[PDB]
């Protein structure tokens, strides 16, 4: 899964 | 006429808006919103006041997830588009490209963005331009775009580092190095980055924010296989997460996939389909049909071993224009079915994930 | 003094050798050289005219390969290496570099070729540059790093393209942005720059390029799975290398291992033994170790099942930084098992080609 | 196997 960038 | 009296109180708006700061973007709102009133039909500068007024609404919304104006004022926005020009054309691109991002329609917000991108060369303002860069690598990197988006967040994170109170935007930029160093599997150079956003991230008390950082840490930790660490990242992700009211965000589904998916990896069955009851559930209340597939996904493959169910989600998320998540998923079942010995099985789903390296190889 | 007598020569004799003028450069070769006889003793000028020997003599190899006067060369030019500066020092290292990448010293070649690429402005000829990007594109291709080849060989074919009678570069060109494109998995897209080089190889009726038209056509051809028209263009690849006395250069070996790959693919084992059969033993009669064990690799696969032989040979490769080579052979390996329903070590070699992917995609 | 870049 991606990850976060906000 | 003070028309420039308007313009130059909605740039202000704006530069409150990347800022992050609430109570000085709820003031200017106010003074143009009362400067409008007493002023000539200037179609220009009401499609600039509705496009800030779209932009201070993507900042409230991430601060506080909606519990909808924002189709109102995209309405309002797309009410005239025709005879657009100069930076005012660069933002209705930009803030367009921004919401289609939110909206997971990916391919309408890279045409935005790079609608947006000719017209870099009208932007003086550096921190302008490093919300550009930030936001298309954004993108670029949920397209597994490594190259692209490693290109752009370094523009942007410089520029945010010259300048100060950006902090927020300087954690988010340290999120998408660390990611694309994570996607080139250097987890070894991808954890510093994600400590420093949380160090940081704890300074200005983002709870949010050090949850993205848990979340992003664990991540790490899953790549190296570290999967009892893993879960421990994920699992006080998920606890700040609904402890400061955010339990209500879509992000939160990303970390109880990976959560429900790591504990499923550690051999807790049982402790793992109570994880992936609630992030299913969850996902069905916040109507992300997206996030619901991808555990429908997990649960076909290490509860029912149904992998025509397996096959349809990798082909609806190939549609949805996300080759990335097609490629870990698919990875998820040739490592779960070439550990049960069914390698027959098993090479199938490691030919969807070289097929699907090859699509993000393609690029454009 | 006339010391820019001799310099203007040289580079005069550097112009030629671009055009693949061989009369030409013989005759200012010896210009230079009855020049040099009454000269002081310059060693940047000596330098300087060591260099274009070695140039001028990758040349004639280029043209005439070999039933070695480049090691006497490259002695004499490794021998003054300190002091170096402007554009002596930019030919000295893209000369190494272009050397280094005919010994197949890939990271050497590099590592050259990066050193000259910081002097690039001090480089006013835009032939001379297209020589540069032409070169890099080269090797970025070979170590599948398609979006840095496609970078410098636009800059190339545009250059080339802009002036006239570098045809010769024009079909290299047409080379490496057609196989890029095959790299991309559009052999739709690489069919036309082929034919374009096959048409004006015809012209010049230089009879390797119509040969190495021939084998990147049946390239396409093998991707598209058209092993009846791929071993065709093999075939008469060869045929023309053989029929004009390039039957003794190292890159016949390329297309004998498709020619014996494709006929192996087509259930024709007898005639495919033969094939791999004249391959490996004029291999070990040019000397070319690595183009060898590539023979060894079909052997061992298709004739012997031995995985362990398979193993080594993709671990021999990676240390030679021929990653693309590991991820083709380690695809021919793990779709012949998977035909053959051993999809246990089909696995495994599916594993390896995603291995070599990730690690193409590392790059730097 | 790569392509001829001759």
């Amino acid at each position: 899964s991606r990850g976060h960038t906000s | 006429i003070s028309s420039s009296k308007v313009g130059v109180k909605i740039n202000e708006w704006y530069k409150y808006i990347r800022l992050f700061s609430v109570p000085d973007s709820e003031i200017l709102k106010a003074e143009v919103e009362e400067e409008i009133r007493h002023m000539k039909e200037d179609h220009d500068l009401l499609l600039y006041y509705s496009l800030m007024c779209f932009r201070h609404q993507l900042m409230l919304d991430y601060l506080e997830p909606k519990t909808p104006k924002i189709s109102d004022l995209l309405e309002k926005i797309e009410s005239s588009q025709t005879d657009l020009k100069g930076i005012l054309e660069y933002y209705f691109n930009f803030f367009r490209g921004m919401y289609e991002f939110e909206q997971y329609e990916y391919l309408n917000a890279i045409s935005f963005y790079k609608q947006a991108e000719r017209k870099l060369s009208l932007v003086a303002d550096e921190i302008e331009r490093a919300e550009f860069h930030y936001k298309v690598a954004e993108i670029y990197y949920h397209m597994k775009q490594t190259h692209m988006s490693m290109h752009h967040i370094v523009q942007a994170i410089d520029s945010y580092k010259a300048h100060e109170n950006y902090t927020v935007r300087v954690i988010q930029c340290s999120f998408v190095i660390g990611l694309n160093y994570l996607d080139m599997d250097y987890p070894e150079k991808a954890i510093p980055h994600f400590k420093n956003a949380l160090d940081k991230a704890r300074e200005i008390d983002m709870s949010r924010l050090i949850g993205s950082s848990l979340y992003n840490l664990g991540l790490c930790s899953f790549a190296e296989e570290a999967y009892e660490k893993a879960s421990e990242y994920f699992k006080e992700g998920i606890r700040v997460y609904q402890d400061n009211g955010y339990e209500h965000s879509n992000r939160i589904l990303d970390i109880l996939l990976m959560l429900t998916k790591t504990t499923f990896k550690m051999r807790n069955h049982s402790e793992g389909i109570s994880w992936c009851a609630h992030g299913l559930s969850l996902s069905k209340n916040l109507n992300d049909e997206i996030m619901a597939k991808m555990f429908e996904f997990i649960h076909a493959l290490y509860v029912d071993n149904d992998n025509e169910k397996l096959n349809s989600i990798l082909n609806y998320l190939e549609l949805k224009s996300m080759l990335s998540d097609v490629e870990d998923l698919a990875s998820d079942a040739a490592k779960y079915y070439n550990e049960k010995e069914d390698h027959k099985v098993a090479v199938a789903y490691y030919e969807k994930v070289l097929y699907a390296r090859k699509q993000i190889q393609r690029g454009d």
